[PDB]
């Protein structure tokens, strides 16, 4: 039974664990705890074949930088995540994440993934961003970054509502071929 | 390992709580004797910045802050004014967390311009102290005059004003000060909407709490407490120490001059009085001319403070329903821990050439995987 | 004539300001208003000699540390104060204060100064320190710290009853001589 | 679960050895199947950099390297050449550790100058491949003349040399190549004394070990093995990829051009051949003019490699006696690990209103006492 | 005429150079000398048509990764190699090689190539694989990997006995056609 | 019984733990283990008084940057250490250590401490330093840095031979008064 290794990396608190748990249990983590590392497994069949989709969650906090690379071997596809409602996380995609995964896995394809899209229309987050003279990252801006950084493509979702959630992993699986 | 076991457990608990339950760590910090909570402040605040980076957790921090402040009020506050004299560690953490949360540029993105204006004026020398001005005059200007200082060196306050010259420098300083001060005050008063929701909300909880316990407290008294939080505690320190609270980036060179300090310090004195509705007098009589300004500034501050509390409940402010109506899961938490090694009795170490520490060599086969 | 520079420092709310007012104006400030920096002038006789004692009132809260040293240059004697009905304040004498003034003014003499002694002999207060398992500082407890920190000599008073007030500044001038 | 623990426990062991016994971790790495040891190389080496920063520890690492290399030889090496084809992981670690240890600037402080010279020459375009040159000639330079490539766009080697013009570019390239190569070679050969002791020592161990097991091996064969370690494995990669092995600071801009790659790569090819005493021929006949240089260069390399092994044993190199004639002790050890939380249900917690949590008090006293 | 670019890659020492030599010069290289980069030319008939096969030999060692791609531009077919008496080399086919050439040449066909098959039927070798608990790769094990990695078809040979050698490049050209 | 708190900070592997252990037990650590945190206590009497010298070992490695400061409160004197045969540790004294302790403890005095002085004449370390175009730090250079960084003074020693070891703590004590 062929396996597909998918690793999720990105700034701390951007929603990496939530999207993984939401996608594999259809539930939402009841609280936040910065992860160290963890890995789940789920079976899918986009090609009549029973593949084992290995999902690897990593730490986003820099405090855990030394440990993070341990999850990178034999990775088939990377999911570089950022919060569409958190600009700083978007910038670190090119300032930290892509550089890191391309340093450890130059040949491995990755997707740029926007998370927390359900907060784009949330009053308080919009107001919060405006007080700082900012606005949610737009699909167009991210899709550009994806092209510049040579990502397979961009995709976004909401672990909360699951809007786009499945498509994210369908693509990941597609890119892992 | 008597004393040593303690220390170990302390760090063990501390870093366990920091990663997995900072809200609870915070709570423990609040109930510790006050002097002792000081060493944990920075490290917990730092972790809260990350923890509270999403609205659901910021919501929980707000509730923690709230119940702790109310817990403090109806438990240690007996005659109002206690929430101020008592120096509650909850307020200290609320104040700090709001300084450098992650809307970051809040105080510097509000006081830097006008503060940078007072620091840059290489000529400004406000000094509301007669004796100091007096001594600073010919007592320091007779340098390029000779005769040293044929005058009575070191005089009182009442007689420093004998010399009209000295009464003039003060006159100007009083003018300067009021000009500079008004600049600051306008930056503040006009930017109430730039203040952090969280800070505003605690000011509300604060007021609504003292008032619930002391109905005989007047709008005036309440707003003076609320002003203590927002002005004297929150932003006044940034005005006096912009280099300490990072209001103005300090490029490797030199720190604030005594003149710059005295300048910023004088503005803070003036504004403190205004927010606390205290006119100059008795010993501070020579500044009485400002009493008119102080009373208008207070009326502005008062309006400001009252409006600061005008804000929704976190449940409403963040649509918490997107969270409370969810089907959640609580998978087991993995965290980074500190461990100690037992330590083999010297008796067996003296003979490790014959005995020999146990070792898992079939371990490199286990190690040879990790993540498949 | 003769001027003596005496700087009053110590934890906020211990009553540093009150003692300076009820002494120079024999009036006890009703409400509490934390200070930034103030100055008082009072000429008093010591050894049959007229001296002008310069009183520098400072801020106690830690957030005003950068500012406080502005009052330290050329000081004759320092008045480290604390509330006898607040152990917290007492602990900070050897924890913050003494250490600070000793950095800026190595060879300057100082006295230890207890305050609010009138509350020590007060039930409603002692019952508060009890509900937190604490006991009002004692003249002996203090005097020991005085000698340990190499002070000039402990002294105490009450801004409300003015008890012992006057003696404070007398020992002060004496110390500066 | 009973599965995540076996794993969690294998991770805790990794963290423990990394901080408490890297020497043993390294050993476990040597015995793992080779494809599997790759995921621990960087992280262990990184730790060894700090661990072997003092001579006593570097001494132990050297002894670890030694016994492991001899372990490898008398156990997996049957016909010499096996220490090379077998890609022993001890050699992989020996090489990496010597690249970025503590004397850091060693290869960059030895190759950077001449490499920086070959990179900077915006006109240098070495290409020892006829068909590639041919196709590059009018088969490409005619993009500024038109009439396209009226010639056989894509020919063979032999006939690419039919065109005296193409035979000329090659001619020049061979001149350029020999010129840049000699610069590289001289930097290396004249700087044998700048090589790391540990690297020279392992080359010595390596040589004396193969010789011990294969007495019928000649000085020439032995030195080709030693040259494999010092040249093909240690520095040749830094010449070919100075951007990858940090020989030249890469300021945010652009990476090496294909032309710079082909240039550095060409030098590496000529030097490999020389170090391995292999003359150009059969298919590489067009470069045969260099065979005279190759044979002189080999003689220089051969002399270099032999001298490389000319070094004392570590016991003597570092007066290790200063650490043996000494009263030692072993204090308790503390370390950082991973741990999973059981997650149990608390009976009393729901009743803190009635029972006052004795946990919050203990935990607060504990935390409160941290330090003194 | 007609030229086919065929690049040979794979773990160092698996025999990439030896197969290229004993094929084009029917001679088996005595000693081992790892390569940096080389080129071979051989014209062979396929379908009654004369084709010039360009053979690009590369370096297997990881320390030469930055250099290898220099041989990849415009390649018709890739020959991923591994030694049948070396599992280690086989593991890297799907671990490094296939992933690398797939990054640089997405739509380029490649074949799987087993080598040193003459050692597979050798005791002194098998006893070495036993003392480490390993078993020579088998045509079946391989062929499975070929289909899994989306190869063109597994093939194997011996540079020493030249067994199956010739057929390798024939399938190579066919794949490039 | 009056206590004196001395905290030792400095780059990893420069000798902090060894000088503390050698000074308090005259034994020498048999192996090297980076410390996380540790604190011992010893009694001395330079003034006829039985003082308790509290010694705190700290982690030199940056990974513990967030944990180390917890040892700083109530410090009487700091020992900023660097290896005289390790130039990089010497430079971090001004790039990292002095800044850190003065950020946490502005008023606390500190001594600059050179360690491993016995290696100044060790052949292999001199040679090693020469290959890198370096030489052991000279007392003169260190003394200069102490003056510039406003250290109480510079002192050096060897935990191995104990040469200068006691004087280091004698001065620390002296400076902590
Ligand atoms: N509204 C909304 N909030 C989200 C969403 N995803 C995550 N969050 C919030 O963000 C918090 C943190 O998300 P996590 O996924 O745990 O953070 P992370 O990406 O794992 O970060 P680290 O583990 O520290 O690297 C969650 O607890 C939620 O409060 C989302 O899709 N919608
Ligand atoms: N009952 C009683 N209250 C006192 C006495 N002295 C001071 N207080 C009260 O203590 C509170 C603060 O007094 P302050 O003198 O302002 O304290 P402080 O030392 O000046 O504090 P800062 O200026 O903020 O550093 C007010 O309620 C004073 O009335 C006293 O002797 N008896
Ligand atoms: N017995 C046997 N040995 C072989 C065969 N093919 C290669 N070898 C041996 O394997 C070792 C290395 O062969 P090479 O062809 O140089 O290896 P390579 O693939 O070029 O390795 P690099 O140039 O380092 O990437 C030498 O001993 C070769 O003789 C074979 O078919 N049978
Ligand atoms: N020759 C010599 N070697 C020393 C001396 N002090 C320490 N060393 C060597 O340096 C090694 C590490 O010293 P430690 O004191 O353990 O390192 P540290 O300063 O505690 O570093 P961390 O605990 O990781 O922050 C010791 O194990 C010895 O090998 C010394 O005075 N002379
Ligand atoms: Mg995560
Ligand atoms: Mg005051
Ligand atoms: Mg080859
Ligand atoms: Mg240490």
């Amino acid at each position: 039974m062929q396996t597909i290794k998918c690793v999720v990396v990105g700034d701390g608190a951007v929603g990496k664990t939530c999207l993984l748990i939401s996608y594999t249990t259809n539930k939402f983590p009841s609280e936040y705890v910065p992860t160290v590392f963890d890995n789940y497994a789920v079976t899918v069949m986009i090609g009549g074949e029973p593949y084992t989709l290995g999902l690897f969650d990593t730490a986003g906090l820099e405090d855990y930088d030394r440990l993070r690379p341990l999850s990178y071997p034999q990775t088939d596809v990377f999911l570089v995540c950022f919060s569409v409602v958190s600009p700083s996380s978007f910038e670190n995609v090119k300032e930290k994440w892509v550089p890191e995964i391309t340093h450890h896995c130059p040949k491995t394809p990755f997707l740029l993934v926007g998370t927390q899209i359900d907060l784009r229309d949330d009053p308080s987050t919009i107001e919060k961003l405006a007080k700082n003279k900012q606005k949610p990252i737009t699909p167009e801006t991210a899709e550009k970054l994806a092209r510049d950084l040579k990502a397979v493509k961009y995709v976004e979702c909401s672990a909360l509502t699951q809007k786009g959630l499945k498509n994210v992993f369908d693509e990941a699986i597609l890119a892992a071929l | 390992s008597k004393e040593r076991r303690k220390t170990l457990e302390t760090y063990q608990q501390l870093f366990y709580l920091l990663q997995t339950n900072p809200l609870y760590l915070a709570k423990l910090i609040f109930q510790m004797p006050q002097n002792k909570s000081t060493k944990f402040m920075d490290t917990v605040i730092f972790t809260l910045y990350n923890y509270a980076s999403n609205q659901r957790e910021e919501y929980l921090l707000l509730k923690l802050f709230k119940t702790a402040l109310e817990e403090e009020i109806k438990s240690k506050v007996d005659q109002v004014q206690d929430i101020v004299t008592g120096n509650p560690t909850v307020i200290k953490m609320v104040v700090s967390f709001n300084r450098g949360a992650r809307g970051q540029n809040t105080l510097r993105q509000l006081l830097a311009p006008v503060v940078k204006e007072i620091i840059d004026d290489k000529s400004l020398i406000i000094n509301t102290n007669p004796v100091e001005v007096y001594k600073a005059w010919v007592n320091q200007l007779e340098t390029q005059t000779g005769e040293a200082s044929k005058l009575p060196y070191d005089v009182t306050t009442e007689q420093a004003l004998t010399y009209p010259e000295v009464k003039n420098k003060l006159e100007a300083s009083i003018e300067n000060l009021r000009r500079v001060t008004d600049k600051v005050l306008n930056s503040i008063i006009s930017s109430l909407d730039l203040l952090p929701y969280g800070l505003r909300y605690i000011a509300k909880v604060l007021k609504n709490s003292i008032h619930e316990k002391f109905p005989d407290a007047t709008e005036d008294e309440l707003l003076k407490i609320v002003g203590n939080l927002l002005y004297y505690r929150y932003m006044n320190p940034a005005i006096v120490a912009p280099d300490g609270f990072d209001i103005i980036d300090m490029t490797a060179g030199g720190q604030i001059n005594s003149d710059q300090r005295r300048n910023l310090g004088s503005v803070a004195k003036v504004l403190q009085h205004a927010a606390s509705n205290k006119l100059f007098e008795g010993e501070n009589e020579h500044l009485s001319s400002m009493n008119n300004y102080l009373s208008e500034t207070y009326q502005e501050f008062r309006k400001y403070f009252k409006e600061a509390c005008n804000v929704p409940e976190p449940e409403e402010k963040f649509n918490m329903d997107k969270y409370t109506d969810l089907v959640t899961v609580s998978k087991p938490v993995i965290y980074i821990s500190i461990e100690e090694i037992i330590s083999t009795h010297s008796l067996l170490l003296e003979h490790q050439d014959a005995i020999a520490p146990e070792k898992n060599d079939l371990l490199s086969e286990l190690l040879g995987s990790l993540g498949e």
